[PDB]
């Protein structure tokens, strides 16, 4: 459910 | 009342596969707060980067960058695990307050961003009316990201299992699996979604015994 954070 | 202060477009942060997640939409009045609770992308993962954005665009690369912070020391963990809260909070002066904190370590970091930042109203007009004019284009780009990370996530899980088995996979089930992969791990550069959900089908087809184990 909870949406995803990429590292950059 | 006849009149009241607004943030103009909607606000928020790019996330997994370069698109804008909302947290404040367009025409909110303010002061107004919102927060969300967000993961990380891969298994691992020890720190995020929030990229604070500005405008209608799915593409987050076509909105208006407000600006950016990194949130460290997240413990290596399984995908999905960490927890990290997201909050967005305009004061009655419209100065905007962005942070991110990982509700296990209690790790935060913010930053501020002035009322006079983001696109002006003439930039605005033309944000709308794009957005609007690209509504199918930006919704099917939608679509695209959402079977592009799940096809990624189907990527990393495979490869994990096929490790995890070794010896107990037979080496015609290996072989085909690693083959599948390949094809799939091609499909997700492009940007052709039934392509991506194809080669998923063609992976699901050989990975019968490594489900098994």
């Amino acid at each position: 459910r909870p949406i995803l954070l990429p590292w950059r | 009342v006849l009149l009241l202060d607004v943030t103009p477009l909607s606000l928020g942060i790019e996330t997994m596969g370069g698109v804008m997640t909302t947290l404040i939409a367009k025409n909110t009045t303010i002061p107004t707060k919102h927060s969300q609770v967000f993961s990380t992308a891969e298994d691992n993962q020890s720190a995020v980067t929030i990229h604070v954005l500005q405008g209608e665009r799915k593409r987050a690369a076509d909105n208006k960058s407000l600006g950016q912070f990194n949130l460290d020391g997240i413990n290596p963990a399984p995908r999905g695990m960490p927890q990290i809260e997201v909050t967005f909070d305009i004061d009655a002066d419209g100065i905007l307050h962005v942070s991110a904190k990982d509700k296990n370590s209690g790790k935060e970091q913010k930053i501020t961003i002035k009322a006079s930042s983001g696109l002006n109203e003439d930039e605005i007009q033309k944000m709308v009316r794009d957005a609007e004019a690209n509504a199918e284009a930006d919704r099917k780009f939608e679509e695209l990201v959402q079977t592009r990370n799940q096809g990624d996530h189907l990527l990393h899980s495979t490869r994990k299992q096929v490790e995890e088995a070794g010896d107990k996979l037979p080496a015609d089930d290996k072989t085909a699996i690693e083959s599948a992969l390949t094809a799939l791990e091609t499909a997700l550069k492009g940007e052709d979604k039934a392509a991506i959900e194809a080669k998923m089908q063609e992976l699901a087809q050989v990975s019968q015994k490594l489900m098994e184990i």
